[PDB]
């Protein structure tokens, strides 16, 4: 079953720093790009970042790109965002999101809906 | 006029190195264009329902530019008649005439078709249709008929290509009006309507490759249909040479039997073109 | 035997039939040109659709506006009845001539997420033969937003205040530098999605555009021709 | 109880799983290891079918193994007549967006539908001669992915609202409604008893649906993205599935799990269409690649290539009898295959 | 109630594998190749056939 996990978050003071991990079972982690997306509360689905297959190919939202880092361990099969600096608007739910085919550029991850390959999802207080 | 030297011919055809080229040049076009004849029509994979009708034509016309070469020259050898030789030499050059002018017109209407798709591309499909298609075709091989037709009732020798017959290349001569005239009338066209469809052609790739490369420099960041473009060129300036001498002759003094058969060799030999077309597109079949 | 004969003989008549019918419709069908308007809620797509309209008949969900610039028939086909999922669906739009986008330019907080489309639409392995006409929409709220102030660009897009205006290309839609300067950031931002990825087998086609814009119909007809002119270009030439 | 339901629930997949790896350790493999291989199959292009304007998606093969229907988005349904490359019929369409096709088991009625959110019945067997519409369903929330016939009154039909749906063709309404899936379904495939149909959709999930019953016997997982096309091995106690993962499966009902795996490395683009031929050693799989595969189904070799497509293979079907296989595309030609 | 039915989807999906049958562990892979042995001659496409009775040629 392809199934993807979140893991941390909870309460933090503002300015801390958070590791969100997605641990990713039930497909190659390698050959898919991997995203971070994210549910504010009474907010539609937003995305945050996205990492390419080996690594090398980053992107992050208008939260700043200094404050987030992802990265992908696809020895372990595990996606990493690290966050920094947490802000007020970043109380949401984060969602780790596999774009759903490989050998892909393009990605269709933020549907409201039932996407599939998305996790169970984690939550961030501050 | 036998580069090897054979004396002046006769009918006991001496140089036979002047039919031997012939022969084997005519083998090649037969084969190409046989092959090229069988691969449209059976698996039209590509066919893009207007440049594949003028190809047929011309694939068509080519191969009987090489049979009705080819059968002559090599029958030469074997039968040969003192009498009634000399209407099968205007019936032989009127055919050759009319088949290279029916392929010239066809790579013509090819340009002419590809200029319409460019500068008229939204209205295109409007604007030309098969019934014209089929119009354009039927016109082409009349008005090549028609052009040739006064070599028949006298007002001139149409072309150098019948001089493998004895007759013709000694008596048979060129005029100066009516033969370099109604023919130029004929070979002038393609000539112009090929360099001014190019001419368009490239005027509107510098204007797409300007605005492609200027918003490139503004952003810094990281095979069948293209053989076509470049063959037709060749065929036209193949075809140069055999006019040049066609009106430098003329009926003037200049006159040389060397040149005569080197340029119509070159005249005929760009009949390569079709099997060349598909020979460098297609490395697997 | 003789009525297989019959049979057979009455058999290749009626597909003679048929393939005259087929012919007059491979031309009708090859006279229009077919367009995919894409977009979302926030960006007036179906406003755009009401002047090529005079310039809800569609009860199946999907919407048809045919509309006609100098003889040339354009069809284009605004997809509402389907969920937010479009992975599966986009890819009957794999011949369309051009793909409209429309974006609402003025709101800021859905503008990543229509650069997201975008990029996805781009890199698509279905769509990367398909140039994009790029409408910008509700221009005049851009202005009232840039202006008022409260609602800064920058806020959501932190390298607006490391960019410039490029050659203040055309002034004239948006007289003062801050207007001109953040709808050209915009689009350099849609354009640097653009230039990343397509080897010369698509473009973009960006416009500037009002509610109230009437000539968005000749911008398609003007963007259409070039399209077809770099497909065949790109075809019989290598340049 | 919110724990304690989800710790119901997650001890019920849990249960599930190790059902499934108690049930069975061997592997149909190494079952036939001993069993002599295909060899290579060669297969020509008998026939080239030509008169669609624009791209195929979907074919339908007659019960008689002569006629065939296919659907293109130019707006026509065209009805083929295999033999001797006639045109029987050539229907137009109200939305030219058609997804699928259908062609019922007596012959008298076709189906299609797509974007337009209805599953258009038309007659072919009219007193004037000429056909019309019979039926028009209305009531899907999404694009139509699939229709097949159960007999001349019943339709099921798969839809981009993650939902199937069986309609009685004469009343218009649904007689039954098939929910569970999550993502939208592309593909479904009726039993040779035609009381079950499976369906794969976009959730890389397979379901099994009993018609009558209404419900979903069994989940099958194993895929790693988009289910595009099932088919049941003939038997109809197995069934494969082709996926954008490049990959191709057999599962198996009774033991609820995925038998085979059918892929190789140089394969990379997804699967569109899979069919059986009627013994079932051979399965036919259409690609993104422009062309097909020939799979030995009991050993998980590419026995062979069906190369000849300029596009993509969107349609592939074989014949009640077996005697030939045709391949539908995006470059608007079908071919039938021996 | 859609986590109900889901929940009771997993139950019907315990009450399944609760009794199958009493089978041999590889049967259904065995079923499998039975069947392709019983109808292995009938295949048109496996067994390749003369011009005579394919119609395609
Ligand atoms: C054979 C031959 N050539 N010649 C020539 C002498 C001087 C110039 C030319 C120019 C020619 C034009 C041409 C060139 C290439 C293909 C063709 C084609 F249309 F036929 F295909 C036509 S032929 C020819 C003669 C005697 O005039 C003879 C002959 O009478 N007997 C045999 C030889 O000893």
């Amino acid at each position: 079953q392809v199934q993807l996990q979140e893991s941390g978050g909870g309460l933090v003071q503002p300015g801390g720093s958070l590791r969100l991990s997605c641990a990713a079972s039930g497909f190659t982690f390698s050959n898919y790009k991997m995203n971070w997306v994210r549910q504010a509360p009474g907010k539609g689905l937003e995305w945050v970042s996205d990492i390419s297959q080996s690594g090398a190919s980053i992107s992050y939202t208008g939260s700043v790109k200094g404050r987030f880092t992802i990265s992908r361990d696809n020895a372990k099969n595990t996606l990493y965002l690290q966050m920094n600096s947490l802000k007020p608007e970043d109380t949401a739910v984060y969602y780790c999101a596999r774009c759903p085919a490989p050998f892909t550029r393009d990605c269709f991850d933020v549907t409201s809906t039932t996407y599939a390959y998305r996790g169970q999802g984690t939550q961030v207080t501050v | 006029s036998c580069p090897l030297g054979f004396g002046h011919y006769s009918v006991v055809d001496v140089c036979i190195f002047e039919t031997v080229v012939i022969v084997l040049l005519t083998f090649l076009i037969i084969a190409g264009n046989l092959t090229v004849i069988f691969v449209f029509h059976c698996a039209p994979l590509l066919h893009h329902y207007t440049t594949s009708y003028f190809i047929q034509t011309m694939a068509y016309a080519d191969l009987f530019v090489g049979v009705s070469c080819l059968v002559p020259t090599l029958s030469l050898l074997h039968y040969s008649t003192g009498v009634h030789e000399s209407l099968t030499c205007q019936v032989f050059g009127y055919i050759i005439s009319v088949l290279k002018s029916v392929s010239m017109w066809c790579l013509a209407c090819i340009s002419v078709d590809r200029y319409l798709a460019i500068t008229k591309p939204l209205s295109y499909n409007q604007l030309v249709t098969p019934c014209r298609l089929r119009i354009c075709i039927i016109l082409i091989w009349i008005y090549s008929c028609l052009i040739f037709l006064p070599s028949f009732f006298g007002w001139g020798k149409p072309g150098y290509h019948g001089d493998i017959f004895e007759w013709c290349a000694t008596s048979w001569l060129t005029s100066a009006y009516f033969t370099g005239f109604i023919v130029c009338l004929l070979y002038a066209p393609a000539a112009f309507v090929v360099c001014f469809t190019y001419f368009h052609i490239f005027k509107i790739c510098r204007q797409h490759t300007k605005e492609i490369n200027d918003r490139r420099a503004r952003f810094p960041s990281h095979r069948y249909a293209m053989v076509l473009f470049r063959i037709t060129s060749v065929f036209y300036m193949l075809w140069l040479p055999y006019i040049i001498y066609f009106l430098l002759e003329s009926s003037r003094v200049l006159d040389n039997p060397t040149l005569s058969f080197l340029t119509t060799w070159l005249a005929i030999s760009n009949s390569f073109c079709n099997p060349v077309i598909y020979s460098l597109s297609n490395s697997v079949f | 035997t003789e009525d297989q004969r019959n049979e057979e003989k009455a058999q290749r008549e009626a597909n003679k039939k048929i393939e005259k019918q087929l012919q007059k419709d491979k031309q009708v069908y090859r006279a229009t040109h077919r367009l995919l308007l894409l977009g979302a809620d926030n960006s007036g797509k179906s406003t755009i659709v009401k002047q090529m309209r005079i310039l809800s008949g569609g009860t199946s969900g999907i919407f048809e506006t045919k509309f006609q610039v100098d003889k040339v028939n354009f069809h284009m086909f605004d997809v509402g009845g389907q969920r937010d999922e479009r992975r599966k669906w986009i890819q009957c739009f794999n011949d369309v001539t051009a793909i409209i986008f429309v974006v609402d330019s003025s709101d800021y907080n859905r503008l990543q997420e229509a650069l997201n489309l975008f990029k996805s639409i781009w890199n698509n392995r279905w769509l990367r033969t398909i140039s994009v006409i790029l409408f910008l929409n509700k221009q005049d709220l851009l202005a009232e937003k840039v202006l008022a102030g409260k609602s800064k660009i920058e806020d959501y897009f932190p390298e607006f205040a490391r960019y410039t205006t490029p050659e203040d290309a055309t002034p004239e839609p948006g007289e003062d530098p801050r207007v001109t300067r953040a709808k050209y950031f915009i689009r350099d931002e849609f354009l640097r999605i653009s230039t990343a990825s397509g080897d010369g087998r698509h473009y973009c086609y960006p416009h500037f555009t009002c509610a109230v814009d009437t000539e968005n119909a000749r911008r398609i007809f003007n963007d259409c021709r070039d399209i077809i002119q770099r497909m065949h270009l790109r075809q019989y030439e290598l340049l | 109880e919110l724990d304690q339901l989800r710790q119901e629930a997650e001890q019920l997949k849990n249960q599930i799983r190790d059902a499934r790896k108690a049930c069975a350790d061997a592997t149909l493999s190494q079952i036939t290891n001993n069993i002599d291989p295909v060899g290579r199959i060669q297969m020509r292009t008998r026939r080239t079918l030509r008169g669609h304007l624009a791209k195929i998606y979907a074919m339908h093969w007659g019960t008689d193994s002569r006629l065939l229907v296919s659907a293109s988005q130019d707006g026509k349904l065209i009805i083929w007549d295999s033999y001797t490359t006639n045109k029987v019929h050539a229907i137009p369409l109200r939305s030219s967006w058609v997804m699928t096709c259908a062609y019922a088991p007596s012959g008298n009625y076709v189906a299609c539908g797509g974007l337009d959110n209805i599953c258009s019945i038309y007659n072919l067997k009219t007193r004037e001669g000429n056909v019309r519409v019979s039926r028009e369903l209305a009531g899907h929330t999404g694009y139509l992915s699939c229709c097949r016939f159960l007999d001349d009154n019943q339709i099921v039909t798969s839809s981009g609202d993650t939902t199937c749906a069986l309609w009685d063709i004469e009343t218009g309404q649904q007689t039954t409604t098939f929910t569970g899936h999550t993502g939208d379904v592309m593909s479904l495939s009726l039993a040779p008893d035609t009381r079950l149909f499976v369906s794969g959709a976009c959730d890389a999930s397979a379901k099994l649906w009993d018609v009558r019953e209404g419900m979903c016997r069994q989940t099958f997982t194993g895929h790693e993205s988009d289910i595009n096309a099932i088919c049941f091995f003939p038997n109809g106690n197995a069934f494969a599935t082709g996926s954008d993962d490049a990959t191709c499966r057999l599962f198996d009902l009774r033991a609820d799990q995925e038998l085979m795996t059918y892929s190789h490395d140089n394969i990379i683009c997804g699967i569109t269409s899979v069919s059986f031929s009627k013994s079932g050693r051979l399965l036919l799989a259409g690609y993104d690649d422009f062309n097909c595969n020939v799979w030995d189904a009991l050993k998980a070799d590419r026995a062979g290539v069906l190369a000849g497509h300029d596009n993509r293979v969107s349609c592939l079907g074989v014949t009640d009898d077996g005697m030939a296989v045709a391949t539908g595309s995006w470059d608007s030609f079908l071919k039938i295959w021996n | 109630t859609a986590s109900i039915a889901q929940a009771r989807k997993l139950v019907e999906q315990l009450k399944m594998e609760a009794n199958i049958d009493r089978i041999k562990v590889s049967k259904a892979a065995a079923d499998l190749m039975a069947y392709c042995e019983a109808h292995a001659k009938e295949d048109p496409l496996l067994t390749p056939v003369p011009a005579s009775e394919n119609p395609f040629r």
